[PDB]
């Protein structure tokens, strides 16, 4: 996360870290929509651009993590995925559309004070609440800047970091890319104008955009950290696979197997 | 489940990130 700040403890409680068995690395975001379903990006498991194809018994998800190293001892709870679920239409050759996946657990989570999970938006929600100028909140353990030197130069948080973004209007959006951005995408993120700064990097893929509703005091995933053409770019935006617009795809998945 | 965006540590304990605040000046204005 650039331009972020140290998440407080609890702070997210539906974040989850998608975690490479062999090498030991971090792979991914994603997040906690129930006891046993996890949600995160298709990319994160599956883009063969970049020699990527990850199955269920290559990883596991570390879920009530605080920070990025540090093996967090009766705090976070380590799983292995069941299946993987990954969009059917999912469109890793062109624009990334329908970046999406879902992860079954093999055994339930137990929820504690640090694992909690998020809400997925209806109807309704989604069209109160995804506006442009409206701020949504990011979280996730990954990169600071672009580049750091390899000497000291800061580059990787100890903890999660969080930052809130504007979402931003569509076809602006469409203006400040010549990926072809589609339904099942949104931006967020401040304009060159606005005096502000920040965005996801390497590493916060997967992970979630989400909003308090101001009717319920819920927290909402309205986004899944997607793509960016680099980080924090003057005049650049990072896109979110929009949850709602593929959340039928979500309800028929859970319906089946779950 | 139907607990869900209601976080253990702060909404259930009735608090507040030190951020939440700019998420809800975000709708009305600044
Ligand atoms: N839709 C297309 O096809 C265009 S591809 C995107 C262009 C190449 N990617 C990148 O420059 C960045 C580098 C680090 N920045 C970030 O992580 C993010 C910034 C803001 C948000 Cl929001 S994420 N990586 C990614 O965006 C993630 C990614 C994208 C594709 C494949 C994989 Cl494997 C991973
Ligand atoms: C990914 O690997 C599996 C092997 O477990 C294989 O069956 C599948 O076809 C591979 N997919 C791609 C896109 O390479
Ligand atoms: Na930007």
């Amino acid at each position: 996360i650039v331009e972020g700040s140290d998440a407080e403890i609890g702070m997210s409680p539906w974040q989850v870290m998608l975690f490479r068995k062999s090498p030991q690395e971090l792979l991914c975001g994603a997040s906690l929509i129930s006891d046993r379903w996890v949600l995160t990006a298709a990319h994160c498991l599956l883009y063969p651009p970049w020699d990527k194809n990850f199955t269920e018994n290559d990883l596991l998800v570390r879920i009530g993590k605080h920070s990025r190293t540090r093996y967090e001892r009766n705090i976070e709870k380590i799983s292995m995925l069941e299946k993987i679920y990954i969009h059917p239409r999912y469109n890793w050759r062109e624009n990334l559309d329908r970046d999406i996946a879902l992860m079954k657990l093999k055994k339930p989570v137990a929820f504690s004070d640090y694992i909690h999970p998020v809400c997925l938006p209806d109807r309704e929600t989604a069209a109160s609440l995804l506006q442009a100028g409206y701020k949504g909140r990011v979280t996730g353990w990954g990169n600071l800047k672009e580049t750091w030197t390899a000497n000291v130069g800061k580059g990787q948080p100890s903890v999660l970091q969080v930052v809130n973004l504007p979402i931003v209007e569509r076809p602006v959006c469409k203006d400040s890319t010549r990926i072809r951005i589609t339904d099942n995408m949104f931006c967020a993120g401040y304009k060159p104008d606005e005096g502000k700064r920040g965005d996801a990097c390497e590493g916060d893929s997967g992970g979630p955009f989400v909003m308090k509703s101001p009717f319920n005091n819920r927290w909402y995933q309205m986004g899944i950290v997607s793509w960016g053409e680099g980080c924090d770019r003057d005049g650049k935006y990072g896109f979110y696979t929009h949850v709602f617009r593929l959340k039928k795809w979500i309800q028929k998945v859970i319906d089946q197997f779950g | 489940e139907a607990d869900c965006g209601l976080r253990p540590l702060f909404e259930k304990k009735s608090l507040e990130d030190k951020t939440e605040r700019e998420l809800l000046e975000s709708y009305i204005d600044g």
